[PDB]
């Protein structure tokens, strides 16, 4: 048997959704088809309305404890909570409603681990990150807008082998692709630590690879696996195509000033 | 009961509900009433989603937009960066140099072709393929059919369709079906015998291992995907033959390229002309809505840059099926692109208006009719006579406007019959087509070949999903142009990627205000920015499902969504099977609608 996995969607633009079938070690295929038995999920499934609802009691029935729950996207507790509506309820009750039976809730991204870009001031609708709503159930976060595929996939892979979340910072995050900053291992560190910044855009350092630290780029503060790991099977990372890191993978990225302001000190 | 637009509504019938639209991006509830025969004789569009962007835009840095707004999907993920960075540079007079250009086209090109393909086999597929069937095909007819369907595919042997049919035979004998669980199988509105099923099936799987290397484009040129780096004034990926961009970065880029142009080419063209010819044969031919009447694209891909007359899918807007006139558009004019909110959930201080999004309001105001059925918070039937939406209503001058690729492709195919030479692609996709539907295809099917004109192909559910194939095959052979086209500037010695003349706000003009267009994957998409002392000061979006997904406006018009239900008959009023197939071939994606 395979274990059945619950991936719901509150406040979310579905980059963790579309990252996660970008993996290629394993295959989204794989992953699908032989290692979990995804059975609730709005993207792909075949289900909808009155039929795709009857699957949630069915599974959380069957599989009572023994389910995993994925959360892409967060619930907003303005307008009543109908600012994000599923089954003509307010998505906060279908969250409540099958993470009380789940073994483990997995926070997918930004948006479920910390509210990212709905959450960034004023925040109208008062998305809310998983953990401030479900806060007697074990969550793994995994944050990143969206995080790499390979740590997505990972993250189930450890899961579904070891039935155990793996061990995690105080934020919640796995260790073991969240312990080091994008600019421990960057390879722009040999020009930051001789001084060597790019200052404007297509100016000749830029076209020679340096820093952009004085371009913004927020790695310095940033945990995440960018700089080994890489995207879409290490094709390149946000620094390495030349624009610095924004800080996707932290609390609060959204407000802390422009992108392009460097970090002071 | 009310007439309008020349459709009869009626909600005196049966009320059926869909909440949760499911294979969409985002949340979306649809509610219909049927008549006694099951024929669908209201529609209701309800975007159940709302996250405010455009009032977190306000005070910030417009350099910084593109990033927040690029947010708002990562599905068409870039599409919003890439209006947020034209917008900025058209408020602040910024030029970007020609290999900016020619890497966002190409960017926008990659854009469409992930969206178009993905959106076909993971999400519309499913309304027009039995899994259940596919499981009783033989593996012999299918490697026939595959010959006839795409002769130059390779994969089509029996041992292949046989391989694939043992692993969905074992993944649906578990008893843990996933993503088929509850399905509509063995449903009568499917047609499709089992051995092309089967086909499509394993299209669906090739699909899904092919789509996350066409993506690497984005990777090369903006660090990521989803969600890759844009500019403003330019793009980030510096060239150098220690750069982000040399010329093995470029030649990994026209490897994917080449692979995009078999894929169009030999697997998801070949199969929507066939699906479609079966569907055809059937006379499935509903969910044409407001595609008879009223369609409508900025227009874009120009093939000489800041020159609007050599877009390569040239735009405008079309009124009451007259194919001999295509209206200019401009999105800067006030009396055009207009959005109401008289049956949306947000305020106006006048609902009675449309604002133009340089004037656009986003106030919340959620707050349901007196005829609904439930509670605020536990709807069972809403109430399209007041607010039911968190879509706005986008209108073209009053007119209710379907956009999208079939919108795009009509635009193309009128454009191409006043002469326009920048077309002639698309017509010459449109006629071949037309004649694989009608003759070739039912010639090797053995079937009774049909005489449709393009103007009773195209208005469709069938001409919808056509329409967005022929794109992505377009896009494709574009982006090809466009590599070429690259390579040889920089081996000309142009090697700039960014103008930075007015990155810094102490060249600004003081305030500005401007509007940047994109033909994104489902349509048109504008951002409408104002800037005063280097901040935003109003930031307004009217994406393409909020034209397509839009509830009625101040005079009661439909919009596309709700229009394309209407007359359309259901083989049983509880099985959404029809809703879902003519719904998902606009591809809605909610998010966008709603931001
Ligand atoms: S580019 Fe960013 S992460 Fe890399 S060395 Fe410079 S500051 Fe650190
Ligand atoms: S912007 Fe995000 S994707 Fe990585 S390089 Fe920075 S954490
Ligand atoms: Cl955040
Ligand atoms: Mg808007």
């Amino acid at each position: 048997p395979r274990t059945p996995v619950l991936w719901l969607h509150g406040l979310e633009c579905t980059c963790c959704s579309e990252s996660f079938i970008r993996s290629a070690h394993p295959l989204a295929k794989d992953v699908v088809l032989s290692m979990i038995s995804l059975d609730y999920d709005d993207t792909l499934m075949a289900a909808a309305g009155h039929q795709a609802e009857a699957i949630l009691e069915e599974i959380m029935t069957k599989y009572k404890g023994n389910y995993i729950l994925a959360v892409e996207g967060n619930p907003p507790l303005n307008q009543d909570g109908m600012s994000c509506i599923i089954g003509g309820r307010p998505f906060i009750e279908q969250l409540k409603y099958v993470a009380k039976d789940a073994k483990a809730i997995i926070s997918w991204g930004s948006c479920a681990s910390w509210g990212c870009v709905q959450a960034a001031k004023p925040n109208p609708t008062q998305a809310t990150p998983v953990h401030k709503v479900i806060t007697d159930k074990p969550i793994i976060k995994v944050p990143g807008c969206p995080p790499i595929a390979e740590v997505m996939t990972g993250v189930i892979t450890y899961m579904l082998t070891f039935d155990r979340i793996p061990e995690l910072d105080r934020q919640g995050r796995p260790k073991m692709f969240y312990s080091q900053r994008i600019h421990d291992k960057c390879y722009r560190r040999p020009h930051f630590d001789a001084g060597q910044f790019v200052e404007e855009w297509d100016d000749e350092s830029a076209r020679k690879g340096f820093c952009l630290y004085k371009m913004g780029c927020k790695g310095p503060t940033t945990y995440n696996a960018c700089s080994t790991t890489r995207w879409n099977e290490g094709t390149s990372f946000p620094i390495q195509s030349g624009h610095g890191c924004i800080g996707c993978s932290e609390d609060g990225f959204w407000d802390k000033g422009s992108f392009y302001d460097r970090l002071t000190g | 009961a009310y007439a309008t637009q020349g459709f009869n509504l009626d909600d005196r019938g049966r009320r059926i509900v869909v909440d949760p639209v499911t294979r969409i991006e985002g949340h979306m509830r649809c509610e219909v009433n049927v008549d006694a025969n099951n024929v669908i004789r209201n529609a209701v569009s309800t975007g159940t989603m709302w996250r405010g962007l455009e009032v977190i835009l306000k005070g910030r840095d417009p350099r910084d937009a593109w990033a927040f707004v690029e947010r708002i999907c990562g599905v068409c993920t870039g599409c919003h960066a890439l209006a947020s960075v034209r917008a900025v540079e058209n408020a602040l007079d910024i030029r970007i140099p020609k290999n900016a250009h020619l890497i966002r086209e190409i960017m926008a090109k990659t854009l469409q072709v992930h969206d178009h393909a993905v959106h076909f086999y993971h999400l519309h597929a499913l309304d027009w393929v039995d899994v259940m069937s596919a499981l009783k095909a033989d593996p012999k007819r299918t490697s026939e059919l595959q010959q006839l369907v795409s002769p130059a595919h390779p994969l089509s042997s029996a041992g292949y369709f046989r391989d694939i049919q043992n692993r969905l035979k074992r993944f649906v004998e578990s008893g843990q079906l996933g993503p088929f669980m509850n399905g509509y199988w063995g449903s009568k509105a499917y047609v499709l015998p089992p051995e092309a099923n089967l086909m499509a099936v394993t299209h669906y799987l090739e699909a899904l291992d092919l789509q996350k290397e066409w993506v690497k484009i984005h990777t090369i040129f903006g660090g990521k995907n989803p969600h890759p780096n844009y500019l403003v004034g330019g793009v980030p990926c510096a060239i150098n033959l220690s750069a982000p961009v040399n010329m093995e970065r470029l030649s990994f880029v026209k490897a994917r390229i080449d692979e995009i142009i078999e894929f169009n080419k030999n697997v998801y063209v070949p199969d929507v002309l066939a699906i479609g010819t079966l569907y055809k044969q059937a006379g499935w031919l509903y969910g044409g809505g407001l595609a008879a009447t009223n369609v409508l694209d900025y227009g874009e891909y120009p093939n000489v840059a800041y020159n609007k007359s050599t877009d390569q899918l040239p735009g405008g807007a079309i009124l009451n099926g007259n194919w001999d006139e295509v209206f200019p558009v401009d999105p800067r004019d006030s009396q055009q692109v207009q959005e109401f909110v008289s049956h949306s959930w947000y305020k106006y201080a006048d609902e009675s208006v449309g604002l133009h999004p340089w004037d656009g309001v986003t106030e919340p105001n959620y707050v349901l009719g007196a005829n609904t059925k439930g509670t605020r918070t536990r709807i069972e039937q809403i109430d399209e006579s007041a607010k039911y939406s968190w879509i706005k209503s986008p209108r073209w001058r009053g007119h209710a406007m379907e956009v999208g690729p079939l919108s795009r492709y009509i635009l193309a195919y009128a454009h191409a019959r006043s002469g326009n030479k920048y077309a002639e692609r698309p017509k010459e996709q449109l006629e071949y087509s037309a004649q694989m539907i009608n003759s070739a295809i039912p010639k090797a099917l053995g079937l009774p070949e049909t005489q449709y004109t393009l103007k009773q192909l195209l208005p469709s559910t069938i001409g919808r999903t056509l329409a967005r194939a022929l794109e992505s095959q377009y896009c494709g052979e574009m982006m090809h142009s466009d590599w070429h086209d690259l390579v040889a500037n920089i081996r000309a010695g142009d090697t700039a990627t960014a103008n930075v003349d007015k990155w810094d706000p102490a060249t600004w003009p003081l305030q500005a205000k401007g509007v940047g267009t994109v033909a994104a994957p489902r349509g048109a998409l504008g951002h409408w920015i104002r800037i005063k002392d280097g901040r935003i000061e109003n930031y307004q979006c009217v994406v393409p499902t909020t034209w397509n997904g839009s509830p009625r406006d101040y005079k009661g018009q439909i919009g596309a969504f709700e229009a394309s239900l209407m007359n359309t008959p259901m083989v049983n009023p509880e099985q959404p099977v029809e809703i879902l197939r003519t719904l998902h071939s606009f591809d809605p994606c909610l998010a966008c609608s709603t931001h």
